[PDB]
């Protein structure tokens, strides 16, 4: 009911983040799991009892308050979900939003977390968040270019590059002056990310000899560089389509195998239905049941499904792949529209 | 005399490059001190057989690596006609170049090897000689002529009984395509040697038809569409003293004179022509058929490329928020759904652009609904789809003007599918 998912929390994420008090009057709050909410709710209590203690009122009323409609959202639940529980509540400065997020964790809180602060603490759900998995990408040409990110299943260009490298207003660039220039944008858009540990690998693609020409001149950072992947991959086209091209043909980098996956299954899950097989399974009965009988051999879930926590959880259990299709995936809407973003692809037939 | 475009094409190393500068060359349009040159230099380089190639490939990449990477356009002339010929590559990267070639192109000279293999390389599943057929199709070419070419080799040795058979599989799988096959020259040549490039050989005694030029002079000129909105796709930018910035081009349709103001879709961006220039020769009109770079003031390089389309400023080139099109699909591994991004070459351009619905699959054949809002399509369906452009392109209905109104949809680096744009909404 209130578990969320490693998107969600990021997201979620985002804007907390944005959250501000002029005192200590923010209130976090993490529960591990199997916490008697009863005996939660007795700390609140306590808690309650010293706000008479802050001498300014202002500062005193928004602590009460904020106290007060997180013993409420607690209130209603019997016993914490199995990741555990974690509240924000407060009232925004700038804003003026009074608000109680109250949800699970994508993964389970191992201690008892309380505080009031000028802002709300989530350090510990940024780092549940950040896989720390990111890969850089740039696709080189003679005059063209294109640097791209991704991470997990999300696939992004960065930024386009075309430079004016021959084939009033005069203007021309020599081959080795666009690389520096590729290098340098490159490096500001991801030796930040590496500087965060966030960055574990840069791609390197395009076609023919201009991609081993950038590599081995001094155009990309030594940060940069020492991340390297060793193979190039050759790719013919720029932007969005490059990018998939990279990605999709880098199979020694274990960091892009995510996406491979989720590609790759989506194909599988169109290839059975293009050949008339039947052996995908879709809603939630059908596929509950196939689930019930370890007949799933690969569930797609798409990531905007508010129960997809659930279904991850039984699939780990029935025997199941698990491919959650990401928004950003070309086929993301039409299988939310047509399949309703819940769907398996068997192993054997159940009829 | 009349002017033409025409397009080498064919699979990677099959001879297109040594066919176009050995024909130059024998028809005299190339000194024979330039010819010496170069051989001595490809000698040096290791490459004693690119002599004549190597007229046309002139970059650093193409040299060192013995293949052409984009288009070269030079001009030779007939008995009857006047040709810009365009040199494009063979090699899979570098379709997207060659499309470019095709989209300005009034006739092709499909350039196939003979040699044992590399025939039937080039009409495997993932050959050249196959996809760039295909694409000369769609790209709205209709005369074609066919070099069977390295008549010269030994392991050929301009034998008839090999020949035919190339002819033979070419004919099944071109009438496939929609070509009239029973028109099309099939002519047996040695790019390398000289055989019926421009005079008859005596290799060959068993073959009647006509030698390459004269097989050139046989094609006829097409329509020239001056009274419908200019239109110029960019095919390239270059920044030139003296000129200043000069878009290059194939006039489609239209006119376009010295002093003109035109735009540039889809940036917005507005000049004027100081100059027009065709085969270095200064002109103050260029009509359809004409393949120009035109000096434009108040423009700046990085304004405008490739794929970029210029109109004059009373009817500008659309651009399309988005657009339908009827499309057959070629090849496919899986099957392709609403919201699938294969990238559009229509005329110079080439953008991304997702299917954001499939209103009806039809019968191949009949063009009769056969379904409406299929699940999904595969290959050999065919079917009329909504497109929106990743990013901002131009594109004309098929019915208005047919040169900016046909594309082919490509994938992974393999031709998908074909289509014609059946209506357009405006941005
Ligand atoms: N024996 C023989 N060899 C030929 C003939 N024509 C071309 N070649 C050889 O085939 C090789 C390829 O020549 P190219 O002219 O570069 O072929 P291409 O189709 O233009 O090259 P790409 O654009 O890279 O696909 C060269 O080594 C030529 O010398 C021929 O008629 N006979
Ligand atoms: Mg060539």
């Amino acid at each position: 009911r209130l578990t969320i998912s490693k998107r969600e929390l990021a997201r979620l994420l985002k804007e907390l983040k944005k959250w501000s008090a002029p005192a200590t009057v923010l209130l976090s709050l993490y529960i591990p799991p199997g916490r008697p909410l009863s005996d939660v709710m007795t700390l609140l209590r306590q808690e309650y009892s010293i706000t008479d203690n802050i001498k300014l009122k202002r500062t005193r009323q928004a602590v009460k308050r904020a106290l007060s409609a997180a013993m409420d959202r607690l209130q209603m639940l019997t016993s914490t979900p199995p990741n555990g529980l974690v509240l924000f509540c407060g009232e925004d400065m700038s804003t003026g939003k009074f608000e109680c997020f109250m949800f699970s964790p994508p993964e389970p809180i191992r201690v008892f977390y309380y505080r009031t602060d000028k802002r709300f603490i989530t350090d510990f759900l940024e780092d549940m968040v950040e896989d720390n998995n990111a890969i850089g990408i740039i696709i080189v040409e003679r005059d063209q270019a294109t640097i791209g990110l991704l991470k997990g299943a999300r696939l992004e260009v960065l930024k386009e590059l075309e430079g004016f490298v021959p084939g009033e207003r005069i203007i021309e660039q020599m081959v080795d002056e666009f690389f520096k220039k590729v290098g340098e944008e490159a490096s500001n858009l991801l030796v930040p990310l590496a500087e965060k540990g966030v960055l574990k690998g840069v791609i390197v693609a395009g076609p023919g000899l201009a991609k081993q020409e950038f590599v081995e001149g001094n155009y990309l950072d030594y940060r940069l560089k020492k991340i390297l992947a060793p193979e190039l991959v050759d790719v013919a086209y720029q932007g969005l389509q490059g990018l998939k091209e990279a990605v999709m043909k880098a199979e020694k980098v274990v960091e892009a195998q995510m996406y491979r996956d989720a590609v790759n299954a989506m194909e599988e899950f169109k290839l059975h239905l293009a050949k008339g097989t039947g052996m995908i399974v879709y809603g939630e009965k059908d596929v509950e049941a196939a689930l019930e009988m370890g007949a799933v051999k690969t569930l797609l879930i798409h990531e905007s499904r508010e129960d997809l926590e659930e279904w991850v959880e039984k699939a780990k259990s029935s025997g199941a792949q698990v491919i959650v299709v990401p928004e950003s995936l070309a086929e993301a809407e039409w299988f939310l529209k047509t399949f309703g973003g819940l769907a398996g692809i068997l192993r054997f037939r159940i009829s | 005399k009349p002017h033409m475009n025409l397009v080498v094409i064919g699979h990677v190393d099959h001879g297109k490059s040594t066919l176009v500068g050995h024909l130059l060359y024998r028809l005299g349009y190339i000194e024979e001190k330039k010819l010496k040159e170069l051989e001595e230099q490809a000698k040096s380089r290791g490459k004693e057989s690119f002599k004549f190639a190597w007229i046309l490939d002139k970059m650093k990449e193409e040299r060192e690596r013995g293949i052409t990477i984009d288009l070269t356009f030079m001009k030779f002339e007939t008995k009857k006609y006047v040709f810009t010929i365009i040199d494009a590559p063979g090699h899979r990267d570098f379709v997207k170049n060659m499309i470019t070639g095709a989209s300005q192109a009034d006739a092709a000279i499909l350039v196939v090897s003979a040699r044992k293999g590399e025939f039937e390389a080039g009409m495997s599943t993932e050959g050249q000689t196959r996809e760039h057929l295909l694409l000369a199709r769609t790209m709205g070419i209709e005369q074609i002529i066919v070099a069977v070419n390295k008549m010269d080799a030994p392991d050929v040795n301009y034998d008839q009984k090999r020949y035919e058979f190339v002819v033979s599989v070419l004919k099944k799988f071109m009438k496939g395509l929609g070509y009239q096959v029973d028109k099309i020259p099939f002519i047996p040549v040695s790019a390398w040697k000289g055989d019926n490039l421009i005079e008859r050989s005596p290799n060959m005694p068993w073959y009647n038809g006509p030698t390459l030029v004269e097989a050139l002079d046989q094609l006829q000129p097409p329509a020239k569409p001056v009274d419908k909105p200019l239109r110029i796709p960019v095919q390239n930018v270059y920044s030139i003293p003296g000129a200043g910035t000069v878009p290059v081009g194939r006039v489609e349709t239209g006119v376009l004179r010295v002093g003109d103001k035109v735009v540039f879709m889809p940036p917005g961006v507005v000049g004027e022509v100081r100059s027009i220039e065709m085969h270095y020769q200064q002109l103050q009109q260029a009509e359809p058929g004409d393949n120009i770079g035109f000096a434009v003031r108040g423009v700046s390089k990085s304004d405008i490329k490739r794929g970029d389309v210029a109109g004059h400023l009373d009817k500008p080139p659309t651009v399309a928020e988005e657009f339908e099109a009827r499309i057959f699909v070629i090849w496919h591994p899986s099957a392709i759904t609403v919201g699938y991004t294969p990238v559009i070459h229509v005329h110079t351009a080439s953008v991304s652009s997702r299917i954001i619905e499939i209103k009806a699959k039809l019968d191949p054949k009949t063009g009769q609904v056969v379904e409406q809002n299929p699940q999904f399509l595969k290959a050999g369906d065919a079917a009329i789809v909504r497109f929106k452009p990743v990013k901002p392109l131009v594109v004309e209905k098929f019915s208005e003007i047919p040169q900016l109104g046909r594309f082919a949809m490509r994938d992974m680096n393999r031709t998908v599918g074909i289509g014609i744009v059946t209506d357009v909404k405006p941005a």
